[PDB]
Parts: C-alpha cells; structure tokens; sequence
C-alpha cells in the first residue's frame, strides 16, 4: 500500500488501457533538452 | 486522473467494508462452536457498528 | 446565583411561523455547518468491477461461494449424458 | 454503555443510571472518543 | 473504397509498426478519451 | 438416482439472511405479523423430495421440487422475499417475514435489540 | 443489499457477470 490514492483510481478492466502516470511523465520530461536531464539524474542512459 | 469518481469510489468501499464486517458479525454470533470471547466480542462490536 | 427569580413572570404564548419549532428539520434542508457529507454511490459496471475486485471477504464468503461452485458444477456435468 | 445506547437512544440519564458511578457527560464524552470507523478509513493517520 | 468502420484500434500498427501509424494510434485514442471524459466531466451519468 | 444434501453453511447463512432482514422492520405491522433455478436461488432441502422433507421446511414418497416453487413459492428456497423470489408475480408486496422463526432466532432477536 | 445483489459473479443473470463476459468475449475475439 505504498501508492496512497492511486488505488482508487478508475480503469477500463480486461481491453484498452490508458496510462495517466507514464504518459504525464513522458510529457513532462519532453521538454527540457534531453543534454539536462542526463546531467540532471543518473537514471536516464 | 478522475478524481471525483475516484472519491465517490472511496466513499462506496468504505460502505462495503463495513457491511461486511457487520455481517461476519452476525455470522460469529449465529453458530455455537464459537467460545464465549469470541461471542462477546462479535455482539459488542455489533452493538458498536 | 440569588435573587434572580423574586417577581418572575409568565411568557404569554408565541405564534409559530414555519420553521421555528421543534421537530422542524428535513432530510432534504442543506447542511451548512454539520461536518459529514453525503455522497452519490458509484454504480457504473467499469467502477462495479473495481469495487468488486478490491472489496473485503468473509469467510463464510469463500466457503460458500466454493460448494456453490462444485455443486452446479457437477449438476451440470451430470445433466449432460 | 454501549448496550445502554443500544436501548435508549439518546436519553443520557437513563443511560448514566445504567452504567452507573458515572455521570451523563463522560458518557457523552466516551461515546464521541469511541474510534468505531478508523480502520475503514484510509490511513493510520 | 467503402468505408470499413476500422476494426480494434490498434489494427493497422499490428502490422509493420511506424512512427507515423504508432502517432496516429495515440492521436484517436486520445481524442475518444477526451470527449468522453468531458461528457461526463459536465452532466454526469444516467442516475 | 443421485442425492444432492444441503450443508450446513447454506442454513446458516439462510438464517443469517433472515434474521438480518427481519431486524430491519421488526416495527412495521402489516409487513411483521405479531405472532412471530436461473438465479441465487436454493432448495434448502435436500434433494432426489420427501414430503416429510418439504412438510419439515414449512414448519421448520417424494413430489417434484418445481411443483413445490409452484405452490409456495418463496418459502421454499433459501433466501426468499416477497412478490420477487417466488414465481406468480395484489395487496401482497416486499418485505415481509414469510418464514416462521424458531425459538433459536428469537432469543437472537431479543439479544441484538434490548428495546424489545 | 441492492449493491450486493448486482455485484454477484456467481448469478449468471447479475450485470456484473454479464459485463465481465462480454468484456471478455470481444478482448479475446479482436486479440
């Protein structure tokens, strides 16, 4: 139960997913020059 | 993210939850293998929910 | 603390408009103050299915729900020959 | 006090006079502490 | 060529997956999304 | 032919069942008389019915069980209410105590509700 | 009770199982 109130977020069962968190992330991250971001966290390659 | 049907499922678990509980209740109370602290237990928390 | 009800008097009788009296309150009135909120129930198959899928247990649940199971199970297998 | 409040509603003398040795407004003060809901709630805290 | 109502959406990027194909997927799943969700951002359901 | 018994978790939750639904009204008169199969629907008896089986149901050779959800309708079954669960569907409607209780189920009542 | 009653998987004729099903039917027929 790490993720507090994501559990009770609503999702289409068994066809068609959409992904709210991801797609955010990649939107956000698609912004700032990607030369940044690897100095930015060690995460990205 | 929809964060009003989000809480309005919350709020309808929360429901649930305690219909459940209310009925294990019951069902503690109606059979008579149960010891007498389980049987005290079930009828006070029915009393309390 | 004393003397405070030496020449007491009658209150003669007072007219009740709408809404001043006892027993005047409503399930449909708003709630101004009065904390706690009402909320509408999430009765849609999608938001059925995640309720369905997170909801407690009971014991008796699973052991009913297991003997159901078996029981048409074997009705239905033995309907067929 | 509980079976008190189970039989009369909110009438705190009598249910006072039930539990005895106490009088009605720790009645009504034990009652409000009572946490009956918290472990539906969400969290801890 | 008459029209063929598009089966299951991503139909054509299960075949030869591209860049432009893989964008035009995202694009109408998207905007499906988008005017559902403001239909029932605004009015609500049945009940 | 084969036997099909009803367990006892069955009966217990059929008096759960009504005990809960009971304690529901427990003060409407009219609906709580003073005295005192294609759905979720069980026989609460056990099956090939002997009579005395059926007879023993009602006041808690053989005949067939759909004529028995003919006449009786939901008193019969295991969890049964009024003008659904039953099979014709006048003054009668929902929320009724159509089953007899037992001295068992009483005393229950008297213990989940004092002012009684 | 109501709740409880359309959310039975067990009752062919519930909506829940019925949803589930179709659901189900079409996810696996396009897939």
């Amino acid at each position: 139960n790490g993720l507090g109130p994501l559990k009770y977020a609503p999702h289409l069962p068994f066809s068609k997913s959409e992904n709210p968190v991801l797609s955010t992330i990649a939107f956000l991250v698609g912004l700032v020059n990607p030369k940044t971001v690897q100095s930015m966290t060690q995460r990205a390659i | 993210i929809d964060t009003h049907t989000a809480t309005d499922i919350y709020q309808t678990l929360i429901a649930l939850n305690l219909d459940t509980t209310v009925n294990d209740c019951l069902d503690k109370l109606l059979n008579d293998e149960c010891t007498e602290s389980t049987r005290e237990n079930a009828l006070y928390d029915y009393y309390a929910l | 603390l004393i003397n405070y009800q030496v020449d007491s008097k009658l209150l003669p009788k007072n007219i009740e408009p709408p809404l001043t009296s006892q027993y005047s309150t409503r399930h449909d009135a708003p709630r101004g103050l009065f904390p706690f909120e009402s909320y509408k129930p999430s009765v849609q198959l999608p938001d059925m299915a995640k309720l369905k899928k997170m909801m407690n247990t009971s014991d008796s649940e699973s052991t009913l729900y297991k003997y159901l199971k078996e029981s048409k199970r074997k009705y239905d297998e033995i309907t067929h020959p | 006090l509980l079976k008190g409040i189970q039989e009369f509603g909110a009438d705190w003398y009598k249910v006072a006079k039930n539990v005895g040795n106490k009088s009605p407004e720790q009645c009504i003060l034990r009652f409000l502490q009572l946490p009956i809901e918290d472990k539906f709630l969400y969290g801890d805290g | 060529p008459p029209e063929t109502k598009l089966p299951y959406p991503t139909y054509w990027s299960d075949k030869k997956a591209d860049t432009d194909t893989l964008l035009y997927e995202q694009i109408i799943q998207r905007d499906k999304i988008n005017k559902y969700s403001l239909i029932r951002e605004t009015n609500g359901y049945d009940p | 032919g084969a036997v099909f018994i009803v367990p006892k978790i069955l009966i217990r939750e059929h008096e759960r069942v009504i005990l809960k639904q009971i304690l529901q009204i427990l003060d409407q008169d009219e609906l709580v008389q003073p005295p005192l199969l294609f759905g979720g629907r069980h026989y609460l008896f056990n099956t090939f019915t002997a009579h005395m089986g059926v007879l023993l149901v009602l006041l808690q050779k053989y005949i067939t069980a759909r004529s028995a959800f003919v006449e009786f309708g939901a008193s019969v079954i295991a969890g049964g209410q009024r003008i659904v669960d039953d099979y014709w569907e006048q003054n009668l409607s929902s929320h009724q105590r159509v089953f007899k209780l037992s001295t068992n189920l009483i005393s229950k009542i008297s213990l989940l509700r004092p002012s009684f």
